[PDB]
């Protein structure tokens, strides 16, 4: 299993983002994505949330720009933001699960967004 | 007519617990399942070989009833030629099995405020599960080179788990009442038959 | 909520390490579903347990989990020289999952 998602890179402050995360020799079905965010010199923060049956669970505080959703054809997931900040900066990851019950476990390279 | 008792099934006060599920045996009586299709009031509902439409004017011999009640993100783990933790350790299916599997959800029955110790499901086995076996044992898992002794300690690690259930947890993450029907056609005569 | 690790532990190969999570909103249960994942250099990550205690059948079983006390913790048994990493625990706290700060390893 191997996880691909592409980003823009570089972005104007106040504009949307777009990222997409592919998956490759596997299937959407009935498995989560969660998307987790790693600013430069700190830890890990997380983002939001997507269920295998369409529902979805968000950061307290980012609900308001947020929006997450998934093609189980085309096998694909997006994540959209709105009016994003200076410290909206981060790595960005897509983040599977496995039949184990263990979450947190297929990731992604990481794909890199910097605001200026 | 002598309905199948179908009822005492779906609407049991209590089900069976992941590792050990009860077996039901169904005989001489008639069935109707053209109103446990239409109900609509399972979350899930998929099964492959017979179809739904057609299962009315069927005639079986025996017909087994399951129950176990597992979180949302396993049901899909219960699919024919599938591997998983439930489908390795605690219910395997055959890859030429018949019939369906029933699931919906069941918060407002077995979530608890402060957490539901009463649920559990096997951790490790030795080996892997044949189909359609059930296992019991509660003898310490060894995953080393030591003699456990019967006591836990280091590479000790009892076989069952209890689940945490609650209703503040997620949705994939909430208890689901899951029921499978097993038809099987033998050289006897056929004794279940549609209305 | 807020939860808090180890900021660094020194071990030499050969003996046990456990690795505590500790969240400040009170004493870790079961509902917590705590998970565990791995850090590895150009940002490589991997999952090693979940439902605390939930083993995948590819993770070596040098790797084991339970909850001690008020803490969920992590236990290493014969730590090698390719065990070096940062460890981040992941907590169902309310409705969003909550990371650790995390943890480094290094091996002598
Ligand atoms: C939902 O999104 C929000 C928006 O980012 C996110 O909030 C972020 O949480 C992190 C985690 O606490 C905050 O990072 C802190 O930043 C302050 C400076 O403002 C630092 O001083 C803090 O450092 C302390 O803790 C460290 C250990 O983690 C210590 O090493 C250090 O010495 C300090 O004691 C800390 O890094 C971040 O500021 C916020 N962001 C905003 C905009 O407030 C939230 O985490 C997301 N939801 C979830 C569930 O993660």
């Amino acid at each position: 299993v191997q996880l691909k998602e592409s980003g823009p890179g570089l972005v104007a402050p106040s504009q949307s983002l777009s990222i997409t995360c592919t998956v490759s020799g596997l299937s959407l079905i009935g498995y989560g994505v969660n998307w987790v965010r790693q600013p430069p010199g700190k830890g890990l923060e997380w983002l939001g949330m997507i269920w295998g049956d369409g529902s979805t669970d968000y950061n307290s505080t980012l609900k308001s720009r947020l929006s997450i959703s998934k093609d189980n054809s085309k096998s694909q997931i997006f994540l959209k933001m709105n009016s994003l900040q200076t410290i909206d900066d981060a790595r960005y990851y897509c983040v599977r699960d496995d039949d184990y019950d263990g979450q947190f476990a297929y990731w992604g390279q990481g794909t890199l967004v910097t605001v200026s | 007519t002598n309905l199948c008792p179908f009822g005492e099934v779906f609407n049991a006060t209590r089900f069976a617990t992941v590792y050990a599920w009860n077996r039901k045996r169904i005989s001489n009586c008639v069935a109707d399942y053209s109103v446990l299709y239409n109900s609509a009031s399972f979350s899930t509902f998929k099964c492959y070989g017979v179809s739904p439409t057609k299962l009315n004017d069927l005639c079986f011999t025996n017909v087994y009833a399951d129950s176990f009640v597992i979180r949302g993100d396993e049901v899909r783990q219960i699919a024919p030629g599938q591997t998983g933790k439930i489908a390795d350790y605690n219910y395997k299916l055959p890859d030429d099995f018949t019939g369906c599997v029933i699931a919906w959800n069941s918060n407002n029955l077995d979530s608890k405020v402060g957490g539901n110790y009463n649920y559990l499901y096997r951790l490790f086995r030795k080996s892997n599960l044949k189909p359609f076996e059930r296992d019991i044992s509660t003898e310490i898992y060894q995953a080393g080179s030591t003699p456990c002794n019967g006591v836990e300690g280091f590479n000790c690690y009892f076989p069952l788990q209890s689940y945490g259930f609650q209703p503040t947890n997620g949705v994939g993450y909430q208890p689901y009442r899951v029921v499978v029907l097993s038809f099987e056609l033998l050289h006897a005569p056929a004794t279940v038959c549609g209305p | 909520a807020v939860v808090t690790q180890e900021s660094a532990l020194t071990t030499s190969p050969g003996e046990t390490v456990t690795l505590t999570c500790r969240s400040s909103t009170g004493a870790v249960t079961i509902s917590n579903y705590v998970n565990w994942v791995q850090e590895k250099p150009d940002h490589l990550f991997t999952g090693l347990i979940g439902a605390t205690n939930s083993r995948a059948p590819g993770v070596p079983a040098r790797f084991s989990g339970s909850l001690i006390g008020d803490k969920a913790a992590l236990t290493i048994t014969g730590a090698q020289t390719e065990d070096e990493a940062i460890y981040f625990c992941a907590l169902w706290y309310s409705n969003h999952w909550v990371f650790g700060g995390g943890t480094k390893l290094t091996v002598l």
